[PDB]
């Protein structure tokens, strides 16, 4: 578990970080439930860090996750589902009811700012894909944001 | 003769189950989840009646049955009686279901305890095949 | 039956179902018993379990040649579960199996509504290459054209073109009071939420169907022309084209600022465009050359 936390602050390797939490859960299984229920939050969140929400649903669909299903696993599934649907409004709507589970995140700034910087272009790929020539003022109404930082982020996308 | 031998009753019925029952009734086994036992062992003469009992099982159950004396695997040069165990098992996969006798399995079952000579080594080689 | 059962009592029989599946083989009575719990599972309100136990039923199929006719009447219970939540296409192929019960009938009203029930799901199902050849199997039947609404249904499919959507509602809005058969509209419009979802479904299907001809005929179009063509605001067209572009069924670039919108033409800058176009076109008269050759060769040998 600690190996996972330190690797999350290091951000160097996002792959083995999920491996450490997986093994840790294998240790906490069948003996102590309170540690096992809190161990899934980190593994699934680190899989969201890897921008692979499709595998999250597959992990929570197994027979092992059904016994440990609860209010937290739905908070993991809703972040996976908002990242798959690429909608920040659904993410924020679910962020208020699951904020009790969001506070357990040791660093709330890292994951949320990286996911916001990600979901930015995940909302842009929907508006950009249909047509090449686009005005900035009408397309900024969909994401609901000033045009300044938007153009800054788009130019960044070119870079 | 299967009635003539007298005892031993629980052994008689035991080999009747583990031998005959997987043939006729694989369902009973496949339901419970148990894999059928593929082998068995008999030993005398603490008493005797080995080749009798098992013999009347071969002539009793009938179906397909194969006779083996341990002295036919000698082969002299080139222990290809090993490849006769391979080919023999292939024809047991042809005429399957089949039953295999093994008489005097001590010699073709040896330990290779002390490293020695040639015979023991190639015998152990056919044993590796088995 | 004593306590009428609940979520727990219906779950007690669940774990007992599969105990006798591998224990013994029973032709009829067991099947009747194994479908008994799902009809209580609808009252349990839990669907994810109902689909598991319903997944045990399909491995028992094909059940025909025994009963004949009762188990064909159970499909009416299965379509209830499949039509409920997520799939309109799962009932498509299965309603042709519930159409085999009136085949033995000996019944008119049940059969007459079976035809409409099987014909009206084409709209509710998302378009696919399997749907295309699905509707061709039912088309041309001698019993099917008995329904006058079937000619409207077929008219929208054959060669597309265009039609006013309100005039479509003139034909399909009468079927609520019309009948004879009200059962298809009893499934659609019976639940207000169900009926509304299939209203937006019909809208999505007609606007998606108007698009695929526009995709073959463009070239280009003005944005404002598509609005008056689809009888809706330009904002609604933006929503529609967003879902169509994320479905990547047809590539397009639709510029809102300048009003010029178009589907395709594919870029194909140099290689494949000129390759296929120029060459195959040139080979037309080349491969047809020898064809008309023998035509004149036979004509001149008929008279000489
Ligand atoms: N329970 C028995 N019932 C009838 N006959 C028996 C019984 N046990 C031994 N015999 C007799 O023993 C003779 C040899 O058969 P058996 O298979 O016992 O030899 P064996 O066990 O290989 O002998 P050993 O073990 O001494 O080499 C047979 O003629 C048989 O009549």
């Amino acid at each position: 578990m600690q190996s996972g936390i330190i690797h999350a602050a290091e951000e160097k390797d996002w792959k083995t970080a999920y491996s450490y939490f997986y093994e840790a859960f294998e240790g906490y299984d069948s003996i102590d439930s309170p540690k096992a229920i809190t161990s899934l939050k980190y593994m699934l969140l680190c899989k969201i860090m890897l921008n692979t929400p499709e595998d999250v649903q597959a992990l929570v669909s197994g027979k092992l996750a059904l016994r440990y299903a609860g209010r937290q696993t739905e908070a993991l599934k809703c972040v996976a589902q908002a990242s798959k649907n690429r909608s920040l409004a659904d993410f924020e709507k679910a962020l208020t009811d699951y904020r009790a589970e969001l506070r357990d995140d040791p660093i709330i700034s890292t994951h949320l700012a990286k996911l916001y910087d990600n979901l930015l272009e995940q909302n842009l790929i929907r508006v950009i894909e249909p047509f090449s020539r686009v005005q900035i003022e009408h397309i900024s109404s969909l994401i609901k944001l000033s045009k300044a930082d938007v153009e800054r982020k788009l130019s960044q996308m070119i870079l | 003769s299967y009635s003539e031998i007298g005892g031993l009753s629980e052994q008689i019925r035991e080999l009747r189950e583990v031998i005959e029952l997987p043939l006729t009734n694989p369902e009973l086994f496949q339901r419970v989840g148990i894999i059928p036992p593929k082998g068995c062992l008999l030993y005398g003469p603490p008493g005797t009646g080995k080749t009798l009992l098992a013999r009347a099982v071969a002539s009793q159950l009938d179906c397909n049955f194969l006779k083996v004396v341990s002295s036919s695997i000698v082969d002299k040069y080139i222990g290809e009686s090993a490849r006769l165990i391979r080919e023999m098992f292939n024809y047991a996969r042809d005429h399957q279901p089949c039953i295999i006798f093994m008489d005097e399995i001590d010699a073709i079952g040896g330990r290779r305890f002390s490293e020695g000579t040639s015979a023991d080594r190639e015998i152990q080689r056919t044993l590796m095949e088995l | 039956k004593e306590q009428n059962g609940d979520v727990k009592e219906a779950a007690s029989i669940l774990q007992e179902l599969q105990v006798e599946t591998y224990g013994s083989m029973e032709k009829k009575e067991r099947v009747e018993f194994i479908l008994e719990q799902m009809r209580l599972c609808l009252a349990v309100k839990d669907y994810i379990r109902t689909q598991i136990i319903s997944k045990k039923i399909n491995t028992k199929f094909f059940q025909e040649e025994n009963t004949e006719k009762l188990k064909l009447k159970y499909y009416n219970l299965m379509i209830q579960l499949d039509q409920h939540e997520g799939s309109y296409l799962s009932i498509c192929k299965h309603y042709r199996a519930i159409y085999d019960t009136p085949c033995i009938q000996a019944e008119s009203e049940k059969w007459q509504q079976a035809l409409k029930s099987v014909v009206l799901y084409v709209i509710l199902a998302p378009f696919d290459n399997e749907q295309s050849d699905l509707v061709h199997r039912i088309s041309g039947d001698k019993k099917l054209e008995e329904i006058p609404k079937y000619k409207d249904l077929l008219k929208l499919f054959t060669t597309m073109e265009l039609m006013r959507w309100s005039t479509l509602v003139e034909d399909y809005g009468m079927e609520l009071r019309k009948g004879s058969l009200e059962s298809p509209a009893t499934d659609v419009f019976g639940s207000t939420e169900e009926g509304e979802k299939r209203w937006k479904d019909l809208k999505n299907r007609v606007v998606e169907h108007n698009i695929r001809i526009m995709a073959k005929y463009y070239t280009r179009i003005t944005m404002k022309r598509m609005a008056q063509l689809l009888d809706l605001s330009v904002d609604e067209s933006e929503a529609f084209l967003s879902n169509l572009v994320v479905n990547k069924t047809i590539f397009a670039k639709v510029d809102r600022l300048a009003g010029i919108i178009n589907f395709q033409r594919p870029k194909d800058p140099n290689n494949l465009l000129n390759d296929w176009s120029q060459k195959l076109n040139s080979l037309m008269s080349l491969v047809n050359k020898t064809t008309h050759l023998i035509a004149k060769e036979e004509m001149i040998h008929n008279l000489q």
